[PDB]
């Protein structure tokens, strides 16, 4: 008596599972620090995808 | 008026059942497989 399993079903549940509070966190340098003319860089790796 | 004296009317109960979930119901009956067996003109085509 054969037997066949139901479809694998895809994942929808987009692991959102923090706190009520917070979905993303920002991290921003200071207001005084605010540039208004030049060239300026920052780099920013990233320890996970 | 039906809602504040606690009366909620139900819409699919009636023929609830519907056995897709896309688990009974393999790929597209009317459409997509349906457009490929009517390819079957080529068939015919080259019998004409």
């Amino acid at each position: 008596y054969n037997l066949e399993a139901p479809d694998q079903d895809h994942a929808a549940r987009a692991e959102v599972c923090s706190g009520t509070g917070e979905r993303f966190r920002i991290f921003r340098a200071e207001k005084t620090y605010a540039v208004k003319a030049g060239r300026w860089y920052f780099e920013f790796e990233t320890v996970t995808a | 008026f039906l809602q504040i004296n606690g009366y909620a009317v139900s819409r699919g109960f009636k023929d609830l059942e519907l056995d897709t979930p896309s688990i009974e119901k393999r790929f597209a009956y009317s459409f997509l497989q349906q457009l490929i067996r009517y390819v079957d003109e080529a068939h015919q085509y080259i019998l004409e």
